[PDB]
Order: structure tokens, then sequence, then C-alpha cells
């Protein structure tokens, strides 16, 4: 039928059409992960260069939405600089109207109802790409929102994407239940990049480089990227525990 | 009100009163015309006080968005935010702006924006009402590229004679300095000039 | 890469550093770490290839330490610096760690010497399990021989 | 009934079916040739009556005295650009105080056409123009497709058997370049290249439409007993 | 099914017409960017179809600001029209900060407008890929944009038929220089893969056009190659093909 | 597209007739029966729900009767939920003319208003109609009493007694057999409790599942006095008809 | 442009607006939610879902405030209700806080968010929400109400009801339990174990979201010293709370 073609409901009450969204951000073969800190949220990402003929220091999935808020995007890069146009502006919007910066859960709640009014018309297109925001708020401490396609978005102690992500959440959920506790301590955030690198690489089984990743750090009142040089730095620590 | 800024080797600093008048009688002798549209780049009110808070606070929302998408915006940059909503409330909002900033594309800049809009780039700026008696003192004691104590002092003294000669320009002195040494706000009580 | 410079540059730098390999070898007897310094840099570059070709020359270098009765205790901790932060992919390491066993055999070194050398390495190569193998047993083998008797 | 009942749907071919259909209205369509030279430009367009008790009909549009076009595909398709490249022309002479130059209002026209089949319920215009113009950078000659894209020539055709016509032309092309300053010699071989484009169609002395521009010749469209100098 | 329109989804995670479109451009020109220290140097094989055509007449090479080189290969109506729109864009950042668009600035926002037509069956995609960049003050960029709305960093990038060949030569050419290459050398070399690219072309004939934005010579503007050195890539290119 | 997901529905069909209507009449007969009749001193609007669950409040359910003004009340049968919007409509509309003229709307002009809304779906905008049948009862000063059934197409047609929703071919018969034009209102409340007992979608026909109103010209100086019954005073009643 | 002003809602050949009925069922795909009506408070309870043992329940509402007295809680989609529970609260701002300045009737409010429910059936670009609401509130007029909103745009007030994917079994649960005279302690165990039984997880009182519509509070308004005025009625219960609630049942 057609129920599967535009976004109205089967005899099942679903969506297929929504379902197929997730179905499409395993096709560029990104992975990211993303802990809070003590003081801090890293996110570690996939960086894919498959030639020389592309420059590898223009390849970001890190977008800077807020001052203080990153967003790291996993699936199509058509749809990533699309979404990340839309929460710009209303971040920028708040600002001018409520006098502060807009709080990063405020932020995911926008853009899913914005993802449900794509899935409201029955000829706009779900965008497909599944967003991470990371920030260090100061009301709600560190936090992670992943919002997605659907326009269902959740709150985060952590969190994996990509397509081969749930062996990255099966690392993490054993080391909080070790741990006890929602977040890591330490309290040098270079040492929390550095446990996020090595729980990455026992997921995927592969030893990344400084341009397999691209590293982004919020700490508080900021967002920032690690440029490749400090990414070499961190893997010569892996030697050093 | 009266509102200046001057160039300096290193950076820029920017001067401002605190005694905001509505007539006689005074509303605040503490408000902070000082305002940071970016971390790097500040910029001064002065004149009426809804017209240019107003126009700040719509700045500050368009260089935020700059900042998120493109970089970070430049002294001038900036500046063309301020003048063109200037030029369109020319017949209604008059406002008095200096825009000054440091960078590490342009170092030290000072850009001011009239009622009408226009920008213009001066060594040193003035604006206000009460900082046109002072003018003739800038100019004829201007130095071009001062030590950093020098440029303290020389806005210190400018405006004491401000103060002097304007009953709506009053209150503390508020000075930030802009750098790459840091960002440093200073503050000088009455007594403190009137040594001087 | 997506240039060539770095495959290039630490390929000139290793063919040089070679044949100063004499000039480099008599300055370990003043003091072995101000020689292997320079060493290491090369090993700080992101192609397993080139580092692969440096590690040829890092195992001629530190035979005299282990004719040297006092340097011997700092490689043992060199070779743990390199392994963790690569191991230059794993392979770099896996070459040192494959001559090493030979060379043990003809200098003839001291048992407790060369035990605690051999007790660092055998941690070293647990953590893999795909191709270490083949040399795993030989490691833990010269152990062995001298505990029987 | 998939890509051939929309006008928004690829076609992984890389086309939009229906401007290929749009370009048959142009195989049973009228013809027309232009040719120019480096001081005028021609055209010669081949009128067609609805039967023999019915005036033929022009198939040549005065845009203004330094601009026209031609048609050889569908009149109502025809009407809009008309329109449009006068509305275009003056605005240039009103805003500018300039000729519109060839060039340029054939950009005009190509974006034009674009967001209209971009839209759906559109339609691709199945007329195809020649353009024709002197401006400051001499004589231009356009052709223009149903696609909506232009080429520059030095002689060209469209219509029904207009491949004759560009075999004729290319002959004759390096003759009719080396003639400057007589309009008449264009003329003559201009007829002799839609001759190449006939199926017992005739060409009489009612039949023939010419129109030139100049440098010192305004648009002019000659028809009746004034063909008749060039035949 | 799922072919109908540009907001059906498949189950495989793929979307048909939009992938359908870069075959558009894949039957257009072949296009060159070569991106150096300096600057960019772009180079687009222009086909002939007949020797009436008047050549450098026949524009594909727009210029975007005074300082963006854009030219583009596929569906020629519809690049035109998305040359349209980034000269409006260029105007507006002019007018608000009064300062020239940036090389990075531009490429954002025209993805932007490539998402929108695939996001609504009201609108319909474009068909085609245009390679743009230039020098700012952050350095010299270049950029390859499909119809998708999708582009990266480029050490170099080629699209038209031909694109295979181009690449494999560009590959090469990072081995000869891996500190990257001036842009005055790359005017020679950028004529030299068009004739490598237009032998997937040989049963037609070229006319090469080259554009370049450097620093280094133009002070920085998007300008045209003419003239006396025009002819030197001309020359250079044939003797090696033969 | 956009014309590749639409099948037009709101077309002629090739007898005349409006797909979405005819569908409509349908589902109205799925829906609760509502009953009216006017006597000589009132109307009677008699409702029965189309739902009644566990433990369902149908105490205070005011979901079949509303009050349109102080003389114009409706009987529902339908969509309770496609209703909602007409009924507000016909609020506002009503509330307009009092505002206007200072006077009350008759029936006549509110009920066509409604009507020509349905008929405005299917007339522009791909709109469907709501699948709604009303009965009004209604006072006004030139035709006195008025009696109304509309339709989802958007016609009216008066009555003496009509029935709506599920079983309208028995109630209907029934209504003709044994309604007189000189009962009053107390035969008229007698007589759509039995009528509304041969149609009853259970096996019996409760006070929790009426819902029961009247309005009454006996009212001091003939004025209308509209009451909707607690549902104390509908179990009272019933009890008096003998059903219970 | 905009073409789509055609309904999505349509009729079925066989009677029965069919957008609705597949509207209803994704209520039955949703999360279990049940209201128990006592008579000295209202009591609503919904399960806390999650597709990550990561996620925050702890940021997590099903059970939303749209006025002090009055509370809300859904089951079906979560999106749908997100959007919803806003615009809920926004007509009931512009119509009855800058209009008629208190806070509503219970009655009144349920009412105007049917319209907003039947204005999704009605115009093209839009088909309906899949959540059905109860709506639980006390007004002093009508006094403690329970309603239940559908996806129809319907209302109707119950006694005790459920929605949800164990929404039948649950209204037979609370036939033998329920009476017509129920205190408000009674109701939260009533109501508590009615949904353990339409949970086939572990059933927590961490994950398990308890709200009352009983007793008010006055120290949750933010004032204290005018008594005549008080705070919320709605009270939701902390988990350490409802822990002891289990032990309850």
């Amino acid at each position: 039928g057609y129920d599967r073609h535009i976004t109205i409901f089967s005899p099942e009450g679903r969506l297929y059409q929504v379902e197929y969204a997730f179905k499409a951000t395993n096709q560029t073969n990104i992975n990211s992960l993303a802990v809070r800190g003590k003081d801090c949220t890293v996110v570690i990402s996939q960086k894919k260069v498959p030639d020389k003929l592309l420059d590898p220091t223009t390849v970001s999935y890190i977008f800077c939405i807020s001052r203080t808020i990153g967003m790291v995007v996993n699936g199509p890069i058509p749809d990533a600089r699309n979404a990340a146009l839309r929460a710009k502006a209303e971040a920028a919007e708040f600002r001018y109207k409520y006098g502060y910066d807009m709080p990063c859960d405020v932020l995911a709640k926008r853009m899913a109802n914005l993802s449900q009014i794509y899935t409201q018309r029955a000829y706009m297109r779900p965008l497909g790409v599944i967003l991470t925001f990371v920030s260090v708020d100061e009301e709600l401490g560190p936090s992670i929102y992943k919002t997605d396609p659907a326009g269902y978005y959740v709150g985060y102690k952590a969190t994996a994407t990509g397509p081969k992500q749930q062996e990255i959440t099966t690392n993490l959920e054993n080391h909080f239940k070790k741990s006890k506790i929602d977040h890591i301590n330490e309290e040098s955030w270079e040492k929390v990049v550095e446990f996020a690198i090595t729980h990455m690489i026992d997921a995927l089984g592969t030893e990344f480089s400084k341009n397999d990743l691209e590293v982004g750090v919020a700490t508080k009142d900021k967002f920032f990227t690690l440029s490749a040089e400090n990414i070499e730095e961190r893997l010569v620590a892996i030697a050093e525990q | 009100t009266s509102i200046m800024a001057v160039t300096f080797k290193d950076g820029v600093i920017l001067g401002a009163d605190s005694r905001t008048t509505t007539g006689a009688y005074i509303a605040n002798r503490v408000t902070d015309k000082l305002t940071r549209v970016h971390d790097k780049i500040w910029c001064c009110r002065s004149g009426s006080a809804a017209d240019t808070q107003a126009i700040a606070d719509i700045v500050q929302y368009h260089l935020e968005l700059y900042t998120s998408q493109y970089g970070t915006p430049s002294t001038e940059t900036a500046a063309s935010v301020f003048k063109e909503l200037c030029y369109e409330n020319k017949d209604n909002l008059t406002a008095g702006i200096i825009v000054a900033g440091y960078d590490d594309k342009n170092k030290g800049e000072v850009y001011t924006i009239p009622l009408g809009g226009s920008v213009h780039k001066l060594p040193y700026a003035i604006a206000g009402s009460g900082s046109t008696f002072i003018y003739g003192y800038c100019d004829k004691n201007f130095r071009e590229n001062m030590s950093k104590e020098e440029t303290v002092d020389f806005i210190k003294h400018s405006l004491s004679q401000a103060i002097k000669w304007d009953g709506s320009s009053g209150g503390v002195i508020r000075m930030v300095v802009l750098t790459a040494a840091g960002v440093e706000r200073l503050i000088f009580y009455p007594d403190e000039y009137e040594q001087l | 890469m997506s240039r060539d410079a770095p495959i290039k540059a630490d390929k000139d730098y290793s063919q040089i550093l070679k044949e100063e390999f004499p000039k480099i070898d008599s300055l370990a007897q003043n003091d072995c770490n101000s020689a292997l310094d320079q060493l290491l840099v090369l090993e700080k570059k992101t192609r397993q290839a080139s580092d692969l070709a440096s590690s040829k020359e890092v195992l001629a270098k530190i035979v005299d330490l282990l004719a040297s009765r006092n340097k011997w205790d700092d490689l043992n901790e060199q070779l743990t610096l390199l392994s963790k932060k690569h191991g230059q992919l794993k392979l770099s390491i896996q070459y040192m760690i494959q001559k090493v066993m030979e060379y043990l055999k003809s200098s003839k070194s001291l048992d407790l010497n060369t035990r605690i050398s051999v007790i660092e390495t055998i941690r070293v190569v647990t953590e893999n399990k795909i191709f270490v193998e083949v040399e795993r047993a030989r490691v833990t083998k010269d152990l062995v021989e001298i505990k029987k008797e | 009934n998939n890509y051939d009942g929309d006008t928004v749907t690829f076609s992984p071919t890389g086309r939009l079916f229906q401007v290929e259909y749009a370009l048959e209205a142009i195989k049973q369509g009228s013809v027309t040739v232009g040719l120019r030279s480096n001081t005028h430009a021609v055209l010669v367009a081949l009128k067609r009556n609805a039967d023999e008790l019915s005036s033929y009909q022009k198939k040549i549009i005065k845009c203004d005295e330094h601009m026209g076009l031609s048609l050889a595909g569908l009149a109502p398709d025809a009407r809009v650009l008309s329109n449009y490249l006068r509305q275009q022309c003056n605005y240039s002479s009103l805003v500018f105080n300039r000729k519109l130059a060839v060039e340029r209002a054939g950009h005009l026209l190509c974006d034009k056409a674009q967001k209209n089949t971009q839209s759906y319920g559109g339609r691709p215009y199945g007329v195809g123009l020649l353009i024709i113009g002197y401006d400051k950078s001499g004589a231009h000659l356009l052709e223009f497709q149903p696609s909506g894209n232009v080429t520059e020539l030095y002689g060209t055709a469209i219509g029904a058997r207009s491949q004759g016509a560009k075999t004729y032309l290319e002959r004759t092309l390096d003759t009719f370049i080396k003639i400057d300053g007589n309009p008449d010699e264009l003329i003559k071989a201009g007829v002799e290249a839609i001759s190449q484009s006939l199926r017992d169609e005739s060409l009489t002395v009612d039949n023939l439409s010419i129109a030139i521009v100049g440098k010192d010749t305004p648009f002019t469209i000659y028809d009746g007993e004034a063909v008749a100098k060039y035949i | 099914g799922y072919d109908l329109s540009n907001s059906v989804f498949s189950p495989d995670g793929r979307n048909f017409q939009v992938e359908y479109a870069v075959k558009a451009v894949e039957n257009g020109t072949t296009s060159i960017g070569i991106k150096c220290n300096d600057g960019v140097v772009f180079a687009v094989e222009k086909l002939i179809t007949s020797k009436l055509l008047v050549p450098q007449k026949n524009v594909k090479i727009q210029v975007v600001d005074r300082h963006i080189g854009c030219v583009y290969s596929g569906l020629i109506p519809d690049g035109r029209h998305l040359v349209n729109r980034g000269r409006e864009e260029a105007a507006s950042f002019k007018k608000l900060y009064k300062t020239p668009i940036p090389i990075p600035a531009f490429a954002d926002r025209l993805g932007q407008y490539v998402q929108a037509h695939t996001l609504y069956n009201s609108v319909r995609p474009f068909g085609v890929s245009t390679i743009f960049g230039g020098v700012d003050k952050n350095g010299a960029h270049l950029y390859m944009l499909e119809p998708s709305g999708s582009y990266w960093g480029y050490k170099g990038a080629a699209t038209g038929k031909g694109r295979q060949s181009a690449k494999a030569e560009l590959e090469k050419l990072v081995d000869h220089h891996p500190e990257g290459l001036s842009a005055r050398e790359a005017v020679k070399q950028a004529a030299k893969i068009i004739y490598l690219a237009h032998e997937d072309n040989k049963e037609k004939d070229f006319e090469l056009e080259i554009s370049w934005c450097s620093l280094s010579e133009t002070n920085g503007l998007h300008k045209f190659v003419k003239g006396d050195l025009l002819q030197e890539a001309i020359d250079f290119a044939q003797k090696e093909i033969n | 597209g956009s014309r590749r997901y639409d099948s037009r529905t709101t077309i002629f069909s090739p007898e005349g007739r409006l797909y979405q209507v005819e569908y409509a009449l349908e589902s109205i007969s799925h829906a609760g029966t509502a009953i009216g009749i006017m006597a000589s001193d009132g109307i009677v609007l008699a409702a029965e729900r189309k739902v009644t669950s566990t433990l369902l409040e149908q105490d205070t359910s005011t979901e079949k009767l509303y009050k349109l003004n102080d003389k114009i009340a409706v009987a529902v049968a339908g969509l309770t939920a496609d209703a909602e919007i007409l009924i507000n409509t016909a609020r506002i509309h009503a509330q307009n003319y009092l505002k206007t003229y200072n006077e009350d709307i008759p029936v006549e002009i509110l009920v066509r208003r409604l009507s020509d809304i349905k008929q405005g779906y299917t007339q522009h905008g791909g709109l469907r109609p709501f699948g709604v049948s009303f009965i009004y009862a209604g006072y006004d000063d030139r035709y006195g009493y008025q009696l109304y059934t509309s339709n989802p197409s958007g016609n009216y047609t008066g009555w003496k007694a009509i029935s709506v929703g599920a079983n309208t071919s028995a109630a209907q018969t029934l209504l003709q057999m044994d309604y007189k034009d000189d009962m009053k209102v107390d035969d008229a409340i007698e007589l759509a409790l039995k009528t509304l007992s041969k149609t009853t979608d259970s096996s019996a026909l409760t006070y929790d599942r009426l819902e029961f109103a009247t309005i009454r010209k006996g009212a001091n100086d003939g004025e209308v006095y509209q009451k909707i019954f607690k549902p104390q005073e509908i179990k009272d009643i019933l009890v008096k008809t003998g059903i219970t | 442009t905009d073409r789509y002003s055609f309904s999505l809602t349509t009729f079925s050949p066989s009677g029965k607006l069919g957008q609705i009925d597949y509207a209803l069922t994704a209520v039955k795909q949703g999360v279990t939610s049940l209201g128990i009506k006592a008579t000295n408070g209202v009591v609503i309870a919904t399960e806390k879902k999650s597709s990550s043992p990561l996620a925050m329940s702890e940021t997590l509402s099903k059970v939303s405030l749209l006025t002090p007295d009055i509370g809300a809680v859904y089951s079906g989609m979560g999106p749908d209700y997100r959007v919803l529970v806003d615009k809920s609260r926004k007509v009931a701002h512009t119509s009855y806080k800058r209009i008629y300045g208190e806070y509503p009737p219970t009655k009144l409010l349920v009412s105007e968010v049917a319209k907003i429910m039947q204005e999704a059936t009605q115009s093209g670009g839009v088909r309906p929400f899949g959540v059905s609401l109860l709506i639980a509130g006390h007004d002093e007029f009508n006094g403690f109400s329970l309603y239940q909103v559908d996806p129809s745009g319907s209302y109707f007030p119950w006694k005790a009801t459920a929605i949800g994917k164990g929404s039948v079994a649950a209204k037979t649960f609370l036939e033998k339990r329920w009476n017509d005279e129920l205190e408000l302690e009674d109701a939260i165990h009533i109501a508590l174990l009615t949904l353990k039984e339409s949970v086939e997880g572990e059933f927590n009182g961490d994950t398990i979201e308890l709200a009352i519509i009983g007793d008010e509070n006055p120290d949750l308004l933010g004032y204290t010293g005018i008594p005549t005025d008080k705070g919320p009625r709605f009270r939701k219960l902390t988990s350490q709370e409802i822990n002891d609630r289990l032990e309850a049942l």
C-alpha cells in the first residue's frame, strides 16, 4: 500500500516512512561516543577520509550551535547541515528574546517538535540524521541529549551512535555498573578523553589515529574542538597508563 | 553621558561613565554601559537608554549566529550591524554607539556610529553629549601608540573634564582593556580623579 | 596519506641515522637516553611502514644496553612506553620483541638479567592473540629452559 | 506513467522526459533559420497558412528596434516569452539607459523557463526561439532550446529539417562572415539555406518573410512584393 | 514505488531520486579543480557539437562575488539558476556586514539551498555539480557540491564523464608535490588533465577553458585565463598527449 | 508529487452523488439513536448514547445534549467528535443575531447556516464533511415550535416527528402509527421512551443510558423553559412509563 | 506550493472514519496509564519506558501539568503528546488567562482540547494525533472530575478507566475493586496494583511515575500568608515515597 510512502498510519498504527529514516545513518559508517566526565563532556567520533584527494581538515561532523553546546551528527551530510542551521537559528532566537543562551534541554525539545512537523506533512521527508547535543549547563550540569528523526528525545548518561553502536553501548553500561554513578570520575578532562578512546577501541576492535578521530570537548561555559595534534598527544598517553 | 575609546599600542581601552539621567532626576548612577556582544569586541552605549540597549541586543543575536557558522566576527563586521539598524531607524532612534574591539586580524579598532547610521574608523572616538566639550583636549593631548599606563590615565583625565562640565556624566569611571594579555576591568572612584 | 611528505621525510631521516649508526652506538655508553631520544621521534609518526623500518635501527642500538649491566633496566621501561602508546599499530614492537629473543641466546647474558627482560615482555603480548601466538610460546620457553635446571 | 505523468520526477538517465517531448513539437512545427555576419543579423522564416483561404501566419515578432525573436514551435508558449523579453528590454532602457544585450536576454529567459519546469503542475515550453539582435558587441544569434539553454553561433536553424540547413550554413560559413556591410548577400544565402528544409512546402513571395537588424538599420520585417528583391 | 517523489524513503535507507540526480552530472562536461597553496585553478571541458559555435562565448564560468569562482556541469539551465540564487546571497552578506562573503560561508549557504528542494514534492531538485573556491583570510578553499547537498574539503576534485580520468592524475600530482603546489604552475596542469579526460570524449572535439583565483598573481580576485598564458597551456597539453 | 497522493475524494459519482456524503450516512447509522417529537405544548429531544462501558460515567455526561441558546437545543446522532465544531459555530451565530438585532435567532436561520457549512466542505477545499445528523428543537415567534432534521450533505427537512441514528426504519414506522397531533408534553415524553426501547443497542434501556430533555411552554407567560433532566429525574420518569 | 489542503482523514467504504481508527490503534501499541477517581481526589499513574539503559527517567515527563489544579497523562505516541501538551497549555492561557483570568473549570478545558483534535481531522497536511489523554482535575464548581480525551476529538467522563495496551484487562480489574466511595490513599493502592499487571518489565517506584490531584499543598505555590489562595492540588510524588507505596499495595 501507500501508507508506507507518505506519513499516514497503517492498520497497526505505524509510520513506516518514518522508520526508514533511522535506517540511513548506517550508510556513512560514522560512529560516535559521548560520555559525561567530572566537569566536562567529551564526544569522540570517527572521521572517514577515504582518499588523499579529500582534504582531512574540512571533513567535520562537529557543528557548534552555541558557544557552549556542541553537536555531533551521525548520518547523511546534507541533512546534517540542514539540521545544524535550524538549530543555530533557534539558539540565537532564544538568546535574543529571553536574555540568556538557550538551554540544551530546550533545544533538544525544539528539534523534536520540528522533526514531528516534518512527519506531519505528507510531502515532507524526515531529516534522517541522528543528532547528539553535548553540553555542560549551569543548571542541569553535564548533559547529553540525543534527538532522532521521529521527534522523540530523552536525556542521556552516555550514548553512542553508528552501525556498530551496540558494542559501544555494552562497554559503557558495564562501566557505570561498577562505578555506580552516572558520570566518569577523574579530575583532568584530558584523562576522560583518554578513557573514552580506550572504550571506543575495545568496542569497534580498531585502534584509531589522529585523523580517524575528531574530538570535541565542552567544559564550563565553553565548547571547543581538539586539533589533530592534540589527539596524537592523547594516543601517547594510552601508553602511559 | 559620555563615552570614548582610544587605541594604543597593544590593544584598545574603552571608557564610560555610569550615570544615566532622564531629565533632572538621575535614574541610576551605577549602571554599566560597557556591553559585551563578543568576548573580544565590546561596545559602548550612550544617548537614550532604550534605543542603544535595543540595538545592542539585536546585534548580539546576529553575532552569535555568525560565530556558530562562519567563525568569529571582526571589529569591522560588528560595526556594520549597529550601523545598518541605525540606518533603518534614522528618523526615529537617536543612538550613540562606539564599537571597539581587539582582534588578531586587525589589532585594536575603533568604529563609531552616529544617530543616522554611518561607520567611521578613527584612532580615537568620542560620542555622547558631554564628550563634545572634551573634544579639543582629546586631539591636542592625543598620542599615537602609547603605553598601557598612558592610555589608562588619558581616559581618566578626559572623563574627569567631562564630569566637570556635564552633570549627566558622573558616578564611577569604568574601563575595559582589550588585549592579548587578558581583559581588564578597571574602576575609578571619584576621590581618585579629583585629586588630579 | 592525503599528502606524501611524511612518508618520504621519515625515510630520509632513517637512511641518515642508519649511516650515523656507529656514532650513535658509541654515544649510548656515555648515556643511552641522549642517543635514544633522536630515534624515538621517528616512531612518533602515524606511518606504520616506516615505523616498522625504524625499529630495525633501534634493535641495533639497544644491544649495547644488554652488554651494559645498568642500562637494560630502562630498556624494559622503553618497551612499555611504545607498546601502550600505539606500538605503531602493533607491528613495530612486534618486530622488536621477535628479534630480541635471538639476541639473548648469543649474548649468553646473566640468568637474572635475561629473565626479567623477558618477564616484562610476556606481559605485553598477552592482550593480542591474533597472530602474536607464534612468537609468544617461544618467549615463554626461554624462562622455562633455565628453570628446568 | 511513472516519469511521464509527473514534471517533478527524475530519471536515472539524468533527464526530464517532458523536455524531449517538448522538443518533438519542433519536428511537427514550422522552420526558421538564422544567420549572421559581424555587422548584420538575418532571420528567414517560412510562413504557413492554415488553408488556402487563410493569410499566412507571421512567425517573427519584433521585440525592439535592436531585437527580435522567432518561433518554430507552439504559439501559445511563444506568447509568454515574447511578453517577457519585451518587458525586460524596456526595463533596461528605463533603468540603465541602455540597449539590452543579446547574451544577457538569453540568460534571463533560460532561468525563467527553469523555475516553471521546477514547479509541479508546470510545463516546459515547447517553442524554440532564435533570438537575434545587434548590440555593442556587434551582432548576435542565439539558439534557444526547450531545455532553456542558450548557444551562440554564426548560423543556426531549428524546426523541421533543420539538419540540412546547418549543413548548408557550415559550408558557406566562411563566405558570409567575410561579407560585411551588405545585408543583401546574407538574405540571399539564407533563402538557399531554408531551401534545404523543404518538403514541397514551397518558397513564394508570400511564404517568405525576412527580418534584419543592422548598425544603421532598425529592426525591419520585409514582407509582400518586397521579399521578391531577394528572389 | 519509492521512485515517484523525493519524500519517499526506502527500507534500504536510500533515496533514489536524489541518487539519480548525480547521474545527470555524470552525463555532463568534465570539470576539474586543483586545490593549491595560494589559490585554486578550475578548468572545464567545453564540448563542440558543430563548428557553427563561437568558442569562449558559451559561459559555464560565472563569478560570484568579486572573488569566488563557480563552474558547473550537468543540466545547464539548472546550474545557471543555482548560481543565480548565490549572487543574491553574496549581495545580502555585503549589505549587512559590509564585507565580501567568505569562501566557507558561501559553501554553507548553497548546501542549505540544495537541501530544500529534496525535502518537498513541490519543487524539483537540481541536476548539477558545482565546483567553486577562492582565497580568503582563512586561506585557499576548494569545494565540490553534489545535487544531494553534500560537500567536503577537497585536495583535488572533478566531475563529468571523465571524472575518473581526472582524479587518477590528481593522486599522482600529490605524489609529485606532497607539499601542495603553486597556482601559477597549476594552470599548465589544469589543461593537462582535461586532455586526459578527453580520452573519454574521444568521439567528439573540445574547447579548453581555464579560470583562476590566486593570491600570488591576481591579488586574490577571480579572473579568467586568456591570451599568451592560455595558449602556452594549450600547447603544453597537446605535446604531451601526442 | 501532490496529485500523486490524491485519488479525488470529493467529486460527484456517475449518479450525481457525493462519495463522501453517501459513506457518511452509513457511519451515522452506527451511532446511537436520537428521536425528536413535537408536541403542541413543546418539543421532546431524547437521545441514546453510542458508548456505554464498564465504568463509564454517564451521570453527568452532557455529550449528546447541548444548549445552543436558551430556546434552541440539539440532539446529536453521529460522531460526537465531529459534531463539536458545528455546535460552537452555532452558538456564535446565535449570539451574533442577538447582539446586532436585539432578538433571539429563528430556528430556520440557524439551521440553514450550519447546512451551508456542510455543503461548503464538498464545494471547495478538498475537505471531507462532518458525519453528523442533528435534530433541532427550537422556538421562534414566526412558525412557533419548529422541528428540523439535517444530514451531512447540507439540507434541512421539516418533520412532526423524526428519528436518526441506529435503527431509523423501525423507529420511524412506529412513530407514524402512534403519534397524534393533539399529544402533549406528557404523551410525547412517554412515546419517545417506548420508541427508544425498540431500538436499544443493548437488550434494555437504562436511565444512565438515556439523555432526556424537554422544551416546555408550561413555564409562565408562555415562555419556553429548556430542561435537561438530572440522572435521578430520568430514572424517576423511566419507572413512571413502566420500562424498568 | 500548497496543494495539501485536502483532508487526510476520510471515510471507509464500510463506514467508520478510517484514520482515527488507525490512530486509536497506536494507543494499544502505547504504554499503559490509568486514572482512578476517588471522592476526595484523583490519582493518575503511568510507566516510564526508555530505549536505553543509560537514559534518564529523571528528565522524562509523561505526567505533565496544565494548570496547578489540573494534570494530564497519555497513552500512545510520545512525540504526538509532546507537541499536544504545549497546545493545550496555549489555548488555556490565551482564552482563559487573558480573557477570563482564572484557571479554567476542568469541564471547560477538556472541551477546548478536544477541538484541537478535531481540527487535525479537518484540513490537509495534517493527520490526527494518536494518543489518548486522561485529564484529571478538580474545580470548585463541578467537583472532582476525571475525563478521557479520544483521538476522535470527543471526551467522556469516567468513574475509573485505563488507556494503553492493557486497557481492556485493566477495566476488568477495576470492576471488582471499585466502589462509589473511596479514599485517596486507597486509590493509590488500587491504581498501582492495576498497572503492575499492565507492565511486563520490572515494576519499581523509580521507574513508575505517580501523581495525585489530591490534597492541596500550599508551599508549592511559591508563597504563604494568604490562605484563601492556595497552591497546586497537583502533587507529583518523589521516587522514594513511591517505594513506600509499593509496600502499601
